[PDB]
């Protein structure tokens, strides 16, 4: 019942402005605080802002003090965060949550305290400029990958920016054995990840395999079929 | 003395108490700064108005209590440190009470509760942080009496104030068993208002007797719990003297025929040393009866 | 107030008692909480109030504490969990913990190795990126080496390791030898050596073979 | 009893009182209700906040007062009935007091003023109109003591409430000249708070004599006498008629000082005359040696 949903993600220019909205469901934001917690890529959680829509009290961290502003349209049970002057450091995934208010220092609501009990799902605010369409190549099974009753084929996603890249095989039907690797930031400055799927070698010549690389940050939809080198 | 009838800092929420506006409104709070959980009640509904928040205590057993005293320890926020208290914020709570012969519980009837007085803080909790970093303990005390039924209820009505209730004590006074005047006066109860309350008589201590032509020992217990105005006394009997607050036998060579608290009188002229605890002095060998007439 | 954690990361077998401590440097009240965030997933509450277990959370999680040594403990291990575990102070800062990467163990598995040459279309762009795959292996600790004509390559390889699989608790590593068109076509034999423990398997290919 | 030391409803502003915040703040008002409810002070600075308004009374002469009592009659607006009391409206005022040996006047110098308690109404004057619409006069009472100097000062601190001060009474208790027990107990002063513990004696009325302890009554803080110890007794030849010893009627005597009414001459003695102490014997009838005035003059 108590649900929290975040929307407003995307890519904005360095120093640009974005707006994120947390839609609250199953509860009244008047009887709880609203929080915003970001997660930098590969690092821990960091608290950003708090608001007190019943009281209106606010609080921000010195990381985003002044630059970030939290608001609560109490008429629609919705909280917002307006980020201005987005920095390359600010690129993260922004979560929203709730907790009780407990106006007295150290005193907490014995009947209604559950520290950050309900949470959102995560929205990405890419703060970059460089945009690179993804280069896709096949990883052909061959005399090397024929070995046994099990074969190995894959797709290579090279020199793209910025993240993320969503990879699905054969329109998302081939899921067993699929290991989609994390990207590695090459010396060129563009990320690179490779997706591979393990399928029986008996199905190489009869079952066709297609990887669906999707790079929505660049509005690109690549459909590549992996064909055995044969030659 | 004081016989405590209710303390909030003894059990978790005194292990009880009701919040009339169901879940909303008053809510029992607690902090565990140390290994001593400190329970407390609070309400902070300032920005709404039209507030009818109540908190009723558990049925206290009256016993022999005739006047109960109420000692509240609390803090109150500024009503001004929250921007938005526009014509909806007050800084006073009203203290009520109801007298019943039977415990009811969870059936708080807004109607049946008589009011004592509207309390207010003498220090206002002001702070920059929303959590209110430090504290200002207000201490005010009222009394209501006389009480008639087998018990009573206490109530706490709020009209939209940010108050922090930390303790609630209910006690009655009692005069604490004096023993002065060679008379053991038992411990008795206090009165309602301006009374002569139960001027409990005394009990003559060992070897103490009221003078034949004298009034019996009586001391007036008062409303505050203090004994007052000794009337009458016990006096050490013949052969005994007042040593501290107990009659002691006359030392050898001393007598106390005159039944009084006065110290032992010395044996008169030409008399054999009277033994311990002597009454009138036995005359001496050959001396016949004040000096034994020579 | 500075919340700190230790250890930064750990690995243990199934059935092992584990503990991670959140050192509250200053007296930030006493209300704290412990969470655990799946990499790339929404977090869920584990325990709060330094003792209050979130309703439905498995009983193994426990809110132990020693002064400012607010810490979490798990009895042995069960199907779920195994993420990077974060604490959090319930005071006004709400500063969450820095995390502790926990790891389920696994009987040393079979590190199957594959290799792919650069495709035809990539060579026309002037770059060659050879691929070496370590599929469903344990532990991640290994030694991956590239030999271009029996010459160990250094610096031109990128290694990426996925997260632990749910079913078999296995890893996946990818070594990427990146070259140029002029350099790839001037050599003949390319091999990828993986040295895990005592076994050193090496898959290879030849340019003029398919 | 009560000896009043200050009343606001006696003269126009008692012909006085100071408003420290210059013109602004407290201001003496007046209305002409039913026949003459007049002379009132008020402050209604709700929409400003940060209010330090004071009102000082004139130096009251302490006299023999040892504990003074303060009875305020006032009304308080709602703090809610005016749209715009946003974080600037409270409903409590703080009552102060200072003890001084010298009358000063016009010299409230804002530091040296001790506080009694922050009062608040137990009934709030509420109405949907600026002009008060049948009021609810709050009545609360405090006391402070013991006093040391020849006088004292009262103060009224406001933090931005719409209050209407209507009366201020200052009195001290006094035990009111009791006469029971055939003793004239004088009218005396009250004590501080605990005090009593005094046995202010009485004056044996005419023809009343203490038996060969003297009557003493404890004056208390509340103004009530207490616990009589000892008594006076109507002397020989007198009887207790109402609260005064009266002479024995003709035919009656009173041998000794006692509470007993006049005894009539027993027998063999002619009726003892008015106010007699001893029964005069009859012709040939003689009062036997053991026989007292109470026993017949044995023939
Ligand atoms: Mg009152
Ligand atoms: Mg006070």
């Amino acid at each position: 019942e108590v649900q929290l949903v975040e929307s407003g993600g995307g890519l904005v220019q360095p120093g640009g402005s974005l707006r994120l909205s947390c839609a609250a469901s199953g509860f009244t934001i008047s009887s709880s605080y609203i929080h915003w917690v970001r997660q930098a890529p590969g690092k821990g959680l960091e608290w950003v802002a708090s608001i007190s829509s019943y009281y209106g009290s606010t609080s921000y961290a010195d990381s985003v003090k002044g630059r970030f502003t939290i608001s609560a349209d109490t008429s629609k049970n919705t909280a917002y965060l307006q980020m201005n002057s987005l920095r390359a450091e600010d690129t993260a995934v922004y979560y929203c949550a709730r907790s009780h208010y407990s106006v007295w220092w150290g005193w907490h609501s014995v009947s209604y305290y559950a520290a950050f009990d309900y949470w959102g799902q995560g929205t990405l605010v890419t703060v970059f400029n460089q945009i690179k369409g993804p280069s896709v190549f096949p990883l052909a099974p061959s005399s090397k990958s024929t070995s046994g009753g099990t074969a190995a084929l894959g797709c290579l996603v090279k020199d793209y920016f910025p993240e993320p890249v969503t990879v699905s095989w054969n329109s998302g039907a081939l899921t067993s054995g699929v290991h989609t690797f994390p990207a590695v930031l090459q010396s060129s400055g563009l990320y690179s990840l490779s997706s591979v799927v393990t399928v029986p070698s008996s199905s190489l010549g009869t079952q066709t395999y297609i990887c669906n690389v999707n790079h929505k940050p660049s509005n690109t939809k690549v459909d590549k079929k992996v064909e055995p080198k044969s030659c | 003395k004081e016989v405590v009838l209710l303390d909030f800092a003894a059990a978790g929420g005194e292990l009880g108490w009701l919040t009339h506006p169901y879940g909303k409104g008053w809510d029992l709070m607690q902090n565990i700064m140390n290994d001593m959980p400190i329970y407390m009640y609070s309400v902070c509904n300032v920005m709404s108005g039209d507030q009818d928040n109540w908190l009723r205590t558990n049925w206290v057993y009256r016993g022999e209590a005739e006047r109960i005293f109420i000692e509240l320890k609390f803090t109150v926020r500024d009503c001004n440190s929250f921007p938005g208290g526009a014509s909806s914020c007050k800084e006073t709570f009203n203290l009520y009470y109801a007298e019943s012969d039977l415990d009811y519980g969870t059936n708080f009837q807004k109607r049946l509760f008589t009011k004592i007085d509207t309390i207010a803080p003498d220090e206002i909790t002001v702070s920059s942080d929303f959590e209110a970093r430090h504290v200002k303990l207000n201490v005010e005390e009222r009394s209501v009496g006389p009480l008639t039924r087998k018990g009573f209820y206490l109530a706490f009505q709020d009209i939209g104030a940010c108050v922090a209730l930390l303790s609630v004590r209910v006690y009655y006074k009692k005069c604490p068993e004096l023993l002065q005047g060679l008379a053991h006066f038992p411990e008795t109860i206090a009165g309602s208002d301006a009374p002569s309350l139960a001027t409990v008589a005394g009990t003559c201590v060992d070897h103490a007797v009221v003078p034949p032509g004298g009034e019996e020992p009586r001391m007036h217990c008062a409303v505050d719990g203090e004994w007052l105005v000794p009337i009458g006394q016990c006096l050490c009997q013949a052969g005994y003297e007042k040593v501290e607050d107990a009659c002691q036998a006359c030392s050898p060579g001393f007598f106390k025929f005159e039944a009084s608290e006065s110290p032992c009188l010395e044996c008169p002229e030409h008399t054999l040393p009277s033994p311990e605890g002597a009454t009138s002095c036995e005359c001496e060998e050959g001396f016949f009866r004040m000096p034994c007439t020579l | 107030i500075q919340m700190t954690q230790s250890p930064s990361s750990l690995s243990a077998s199934v059935g092992d008692r584990v503990t991670i401590t959140c050192r509250a440097s200053q007296s930030v009240s006493s209300a704290v909480a412990w969470y655990q965030q799946k990499p790339g997933k929404a977090p869920k509450l584990l325990i709060y109030s330094a003792s209050s277990l979130y309703s439905g959370v498995p009983s193994r999680f426990s809110g132990s504490r020693s002064g400012t040594d607010f810490t979490l403990t798990i009895s042995s291990l069960q199907p779920e969990d195994f993420a990077t575990y974060y604490c959090q102070q319930g005071s006004a800062p709400f500063t969450f913990g820095q995390g502790t990467k926990v790891e389920i163990k696994r009987t040393v598995a079979a590190p199957s190795v594959f290799i792919f040459p650069p495709s035809d279309e990539q060579l026309k762009s002037g770059t060659a990126s050879v691929v070496c795959l370590l599929n469903n292996f344990y532990p991640r600790e290994a030694k991956v080496s590239w030999y271009v004509d029996n010459a160990l390559q250094s610096g031109n390889s990128q290694e990426s390791v996925t997260e632990q699989d749910s079913k078999d608790s296995t890893y996946s590593l990818s070594s990427t030898l990146t070259l140029s068109k002029a350099d790839y076509e001037k050599h003949k034999v390319y091999a990828c050596e993986v040295t895990q423990g005592t076994t050193s398997v090496t898959k290879s290919f030849n340019r003029g073979e398919c």
